[PDB]
DNA sequence: GTTCGTCTGGCGTGCGCGCCGCTACACCAT
RNA sequence: GCGGCGCGC
DNA sequence: ATGGTGTAACGCCAGACGAAC
């Protein structure tokens, strides 16, 4: 149950959470979802294509973009990031493997607002492959798109069986209209963020 | 409890024994003993060291003082202490009363008189003085005289040392005096530690700027000599003042050498420093290694070891000389041990901290002393030549000493026409020293390891010293025989190869081309208006030209050194002393120019001693020429000989006009070897009596797929033995073609069965597709690697349907593995048996160890950072290493039994080379020993050995029972009769 | 002209007025095993100078959590300053064999940009800078061809010279100069180029950016 | 604290030797 | 030391 | 001609880690 989440957090600390922020980033966009302990999607948004991954790795631009991005996020008990399966052996994917780390660096430093005083980690890295295995999205040890499953969560309501996630009535219009407005574009971060939040609650909090 | 600082102090005291600086050691020891916190750091070995020093100088008073410090430590005197006291009493000619009281006090302490002469490190002068001291009180004290050396009683090595039999050991062609002179030239060369070789690159071009550059470099080198001398003496003064205090320093180590040798060494390292820089730590290791080495050289020079080695070697040459006889015919090792032998010892190296500190000290001194101006055209500003840069070398950042670009450009303009080699890098100019132990052999002054453990693995050597001496005798003799082979450079071949090399080169004949022939980019860049893609296209084109230029530079330098060594040895007779790897295969020690080299390297080499062709010498030379051409691989011997008689005219034309004739030799598989063979046959047929023509060319007899031959012999596999020419046949049997045919019939079976893969592979199952796979299976090819090889053999066909690589490669690797499961059932059973056995053995936390049928211990060094064994490389590496040890044993047996018949024998693992006059004999021995090797229960002895070795520890009983279960599950042999190998013509052909 | 060179050296671009109005800086240089910094004011007085040797980073693993722990504990020992200057190496996204270093440095440079810019979220003013190492070498004339040489001799000269009246380029406090000299002599036998290049980077920053 | 079980990920023909080299390229100015 | 190549079995 | 500066796809074992007594 700790093979997915790093660093190691006491299971009691995980089960006492009130709300989390699930963050998934790609090479051109980043998305996040705010879910509380009642599995209610308090927020779910993504920023348009950013200015990173333009051939150069300037730390000032990363600080500006990431700061402006996390400035729009509310406060939460834990911030979950994606830990990809990229290895230091794939020289073709070195541009990506660097980018993610830079992201993962600043998010670890900028979101742990109380780490300087109490030394308690609030930013985690959740294994993407294990999130795929949880939702049975694996095909040959490779994750497929969870777009159809998110579509089911968004448009299918009472499936004559217990729901896995809840959407507030004042926000379901914005969520579904966001889904349909971004259906033609590759927005796997938007889906995998919500799926990662649900997987976090089902695996770490309510087992 | 050994400590680093204790190591530094002990090395300080011993080094002071080397420099004869006794007052220094007494000063530091007294100061250390006088302080409370420093007295605890001292050890009995240090007091015994200074005690032995005062004993060698005959200082009774100081030795009594040291004894007082021993009892006041308060430690107790041991064997070395009483040895020092007795040595001082003997050297000073003391009365018998003090010596008697010493023997009675020694008897009261419980020490034995013989344990002193067996357990104490004393030189023959120290042993002589101690004996003279004992003979004053105990005059009838004699050390046990041990004279006879035991003869190996191994099953396979019994007849090699048994006195029953007519031996005709071969002697060299050189007389006694000439061999003694060659010994003098090799001794001078090793004492110099450097070899200067004339560079074969370009001819005599003095030029104008070169003269000025050489003058400037000479002046700078003299200035650096003065600066290095002054800084060296000042550093010795500083370290000496640090010894004046109660702290250890490297002063006596600097007092070990003639200083001028230190300056010349530093200037040599400065001249050989690469333009891009070196790791500071590695530079320190090099300076310390050379310092220690030259220290050993001067020590042997001044201790009389060189003179005693003269008296020993000159009497050893009586066995090898042509104009001298020996009392009884014997092997070189036997005669060498019968002469003396003193053997002596080598100074044990310093602790690693001492080495690092000395090396970094010398490097930093070289940085501080060497200076130069801004060069160009003296300068107002003067800067050093070497700089720290702190760059990134290999992943981790490291400090790199880098030369100034003016110094690099100065050396490039000077164009020094000479090359420098190490004394151990060039072949010996005299017959090497016979191997008598894993620590004494090969070169006369430089030590040579017996096994090729990479980077000082220390593991194997102790197990080489553990076994009984006789157990190694066999190997120790074989390595001598290969070393005593006298070689010479073929003048014609070297003249042609050089004529091509100095002009434009010829990569088609293995002659590297100069950088002038590198591909140029046509044309120069034309940026930037158009186009952004053309900048990257010309970028990649420039990258390709630079890649080809660099690789061409690599081959050009490698061949420059090899051909330069060949040229330096043109008018000289040289020897290649041999060595072993951890598994047991033999290799020459000079790596640049040797007969294990490429085609060009082989063609340049020929036997120094000739041999008359005899009745079949010329015919075997013709068969050997056809073999070198490779044009009649599949044909029997009779058709090879008839083919040679057919192309006799092209042979003679190729011999007469090599570069201007028909160039028939240039088309052969081994062009240069074919050329030299063509010259030999041409000279042979043009003699009045070809049967008397003296031939020097080595004839090869190679075993086709030797690994599969040893596997098939182990498993007694019938079909496999028929495939690798173990069964007698009128034509040579090709295993690759047979595997291709078996895979073909499987393809037809699955094609009629309905398999889609077999239908598209119709007409494409060829020998070249399965050649690399079948060949590399013996080395551990799995289904994945074999699938990749088959892929590599399917993509270039072009006439094959699109990709279809997955189905065809997977099905073809499954069918090749199955085909080998039918042809070599016992082979694959043995490979899996050894694999699983190594899996369990190494899983128990122990490396795999075994003993060859000749008594040679083999250990695998695969470990992971004591250090835990790397079980993966153990389990994957055990079978191939075992097979390699088997063919090594076969080769060594062939060498010994051929030596009993007076033949000149050299070997490339499975290629047996001898004179054309003796080929028929060698092939008769080569098979015989082979039959005698696998006739013994190799798998049974290995299984019982591993049971006694690894299934004996009563700790774990689970793995002892499962491992004892698998080890005792020896695969049953097949139906093949091994004796048939004696009648197989193409077993070695 | 001068502004263009000031754009090759300093990144990101900082207003020249605010840059010339600095009271004190911290020059930071980090490697694979150590990180060192020096706190110098506008009077060229070395208020502090130390290094956090022996860390648990590198050694095969790149854990962002451990990076946060180590870097946080390192910046806990740093005083407050007007600007934080880092070393900008000449490492490129090329040379595939040494990519592990280029990642490590970036991670450092990432978190140092995030943890030391304590006021960036509100005012958007950079307090962490990147100074080109090769240009610092050209400033001290430590360049040989295309490789920077060791600045140890310049630091030793700055430390052990009593004359050089007027413009000593650097000042050492009397209550701390003993500790600085004993530190230098305690690290003379080891290659600690980060310690030297940090102080040299501070002096070069003041001479090039502040007092031009 | 040690041992056992699981899982996840890396590897998949072996040993012996030898060269060389560790931002780059283009253009403008001296 | 790693990397680029080359060579023997 | 030379230097400086500006710009561009599978299966198997094993090693390690975590849990359990």
């Amino acid at each position: 149950l700790r093979k997915l989440l790093k660093p190691d957090i006491e299971r009691e600390r995980l089960k006492a959470v009130n709300s989390i922020i699930s963050i998934v980033f790609g090479t051109r966009r980043i998305a996040w979802a705010h879910l509380d302990r009642k599995l209610t999607v308090l927020d779910w948004q993504q920023s348009d294509r950013w200015s990173l991954m333009r051939g150069i790795y300037s730390s000032s631009v990363y600080l500006e973009e990431i700061s402006s991005i996390i400035s729009k996020m509310p406060k939460a008990d834990f911030y979950v990031l994606e830990k990809t399966g990229l290895s230091i052996q794939n020289s073709s994917l070195f541009p990506i493997l660097l980018h993610f780390h830079i992201m993962e660096a600043m998010l670890y430093a900028l979101l742990n607002k109380t780490f300087a005083q109490d030394g308690q980690h609030q930013v985690l890295s959740m294994n993407r492959n294990a999130v795929g295995k949880h939702f049975e999205l694996m095909i040959g040890d490779s994750r497929t798109s969870g777009k159809e499953l998110v579509k089911q969560f968004l448009f299918d309501s009472i499936l004559k069986a217990d729901p896995r996630v809840f959407f507030p009535s004042d926000k379901i219009v914005h969520y579904r209209q966001m889904f349909l407005s971004t259906e033609l574009q590759r927005v796997e971060e938007l889906y995998d963020s919500l799926l990662q939040a649900i997987a976090f609650y089902e695996l770490a909090v309510f087992d | 409890q050994l400590s680093g600082q204790q190591q530094r102090l002990l090395a300080f005291f011993k080094c002071c024994l080397l420099t004869d600086q006794l007052p220094l050691a007494h000063h530091l020891l007294v100061v250390h003993h006088g302080q409370r916190q420093k007295r605890k750091l001292l050890t009995l070995d240090m007091y015994n060291a200074v005690m032995l020093g005062w004993a060698r100088q005959g200082a009774f008073k100081e030795l009594v003082y040291v004894l007082f410090m021993v009892k006041d430590a308060g430690l107790t005197p041991d064997l070395l202490s009483y040895a020092a006291a007795l040595q001082c009493m003997g050297r000073q000619d003391q009365d018998a009363g003090t010596i008697e009281r010493c023997l009675e006090q020694m008897s009261q302490e419980g020490l034995k008189l013989q344990a002193l002469f067996t357990a104490v490190l004393l030189s023959e002068e120290d042993r002589a003085t101690v004996l003279k001291a004992v003979h004053k009180v105990k005059p009838t004290f004699s050390l046990p005289p041990q004279l006879p050396p035991p003869v190996n009683t191994s099953k396979l090595l019994r007849d090699v040392y048994a006195k029953d039999g007519r031996v005709s050991y071969p002697k060299l062609h050189l007389p006694l005096k000439t061999l003694q002179c060659l010994f003098e030239k090799q001794l001078h060369m090793e004492l110099a530690s450097r070899v200067c070789v004339v560079s074969v690159e370009k001819p005599t071009l003095p030029s104008k700027e070169v003269k000025h550059a050489r003058k400037t470099l000479k002046t700078l080198r003299d200035q650096w000599e003065k600066a290095l001398c002054r800084a060296l003496r000042e550093t010795k003064n500083r370290l000496e003042r640090e010894v004046y205090e109660g702290r250890f320093s490297l002063y006596p180590f600097l007092c070990l050498l003639d200083e001028r040798e230190v300056v010349r060494m530093l200037l040599q390292v400065l001249q050989a420093l690469p333009a891009q820089g070196e790791s500071f730590t590695t530079l320190a290791r090099e300076l310390s290694a050379r310092t220690f080495s030259r220290h050993v050289v001067q020590r042997q020079r001044v201790s009389g070891q060189v003179q005693a080695l003269q008296n020993h070697y000159r009497k050893y040459l009586c066995l090898l000389a042509s104009d001298a006889e020996v009392p009884e015919p014997c092997l070189p090792r036997q005669y060498w041990e019968a002469l003396g032998a003193p053997e002596a010892l080598r100074e044990q190296p310093w602790p690693l901290p001492v080495q690092m500190e000395l090396g970094k000290l010398l490097a930093e001194m070289l940085v501080q002393a060497t200076q130069m101006p801004c060069s160009l055209d003296r300068s107002s500003r003067l800067v050093p030549v070497l700089y720290h840069v702190y760059s990134f070398r290999n992943v981790q950042q490291i400090g790199i000493l880098k030369p100034h670009p003016a110094y690099v450009q100065l050396l490039e303009k000077a164009a020094e026409p000479t090359l420098t080699f190490e004394a151990v890098d060039v072949p010996m100019l005299c017959p090497p020293l016979p191997w008598t132990s894993p620590h004494s052999g090969a070169f006369l002054l430089s030590p040579t390891k017996l096994m090729r453990t990479v980077e000082g693995a220390t593991q194997h050597q102790e197990l080489l010293e553990t076994c009984p001496p006789t157990a190694l005798h066999g190997a120790l003799d074989a390595l001598t025989q290969l070393g005593n082979c006298a070689w010479r450079v073929n003048g014609r071949v070297l003249d042609l190869v050089l004529q091509l090399f100095q002009a434009k080169g010829c990569p088609q004949l293995g002659v590297p081309a100069p950088p002038s022939e590198a591909p140029q980019p046509p044309e120069a860049h034309l940026p930037h208006s158009a186009a952004p893609a053309r900048k990257a296209e010309l970028r990649r084109e420039l990258a390709h030209c630079q890649k080809v230029a660099r690789e061409m530079h690599s081959l050009r330098a490698e061949a420059l050194y090899r051909l330069s060594l060949a040229q330096h040895l043109r008018d000289r007779v040289f020897w290649l002393p041999h060595n072993m790897d951890f598994r047991g295969r033999t290799y020459p020690c000079p790596p640049h120019f040797n007969h294990l080299g490429s085609d060009v390297a082989r063609a340049l080499l020929e036997f120094a001693q000739g041999r008359p062709l005899g009745p079949h010498g010329l015919d075997w030379l013709k068969i050997h020429l056809v073999n070198l051409t490779g044009l009649k691989k599949r044909e029997p011997l009779r058709k090879r000989l008839a083919f040679a008689e057919e192309v006799m005219d092209d042979i003679l034309d190729s011999a007469d006009q090599p570069l201007t004739g028909r160039k028939w030799w240039m088309g052969a598989e081994e062009p240069w070897q074919t050329l030299a063979c063509c010259m030999e046959v041409a000279n042979a047929v043009r003699a009045s009596d070809p049967a008397a023509y003296v031939s020097h060319l080595p004839v090869h007899q190679d075993g086709s797929c030797n690994g599969l031959q040893h596997y098939a012999a182990l498993g007694r596999d019938s079909v496999g033995a028929a495939s690798v020419n173990l069964e007698p046949s009128d034509v040579p049997q090709d295993v690759y073609s047979g595997v291709a045919a078996q895979v073909e019939v499987f393809r037809r079976q699955d094609a009629q069965r309905g398999m889609r893969v077999a239908q598209v592979l119709e007409g494409f199952i060829t020998r070249k597709v399965v050649k690399q796979t079948v060949m590399t299976v013996v080395y551990g090819v799995t289904r994945y690697g074999g699938r990749l090889q088959i892929e590599k053999r399917l993509r270039e066909l072009s006439d094959f349907p699109q990709e279809f690589v997955w189905e065809a490669s997977h099905y073809l690797v499954r069918q090749v593995f199955k085909s080998l499961q039918e042809m070599f059932s016992g082979t694959r059973a043995i490979q899996h048996w050894l694999t699983e056995s190594a899996r369990l053995i190494s899983h128990m936390g122990s490396v795999v160890e075994w003993v060859t049928p000749l008594g040679v211990p083999v250990i695998q060094p695969y470990r992971l950072d004591s250090r835990k064994p790397n079980t993966r490389k153990q389990k994957n590496g055990f079978p191939p290493n075992f097979i390699h040890s088997l063919d090594s044993s076969h080769m060594m047996l062939t060498a010994l039994h051929c030596y009993r018949k007076g033949l000149t024998f050299v070997s490339v693992h499975d290629c047996y080379w001898t004179h054309a006059a003796d080929v028929s004999v060698m092939n008769q021995v080569c098979r015989e020993q082979f039959v005698r090797l696998h006739s013994e229960p190799i798998l049974q002895d290995l299984s019982r050995f591993l049971v006694k070795r690894f299934c004996s520890e009563p700790q774990k009983i689970l793995e002892a029972s499962q491992l004892k279960e698998t080890l005792q599950a020896v695969p049953k042999p097949g139906a093949f009769d091994l004796e048939q190998v004696k009648r197989s013509t193409y077993f070695f052909s």
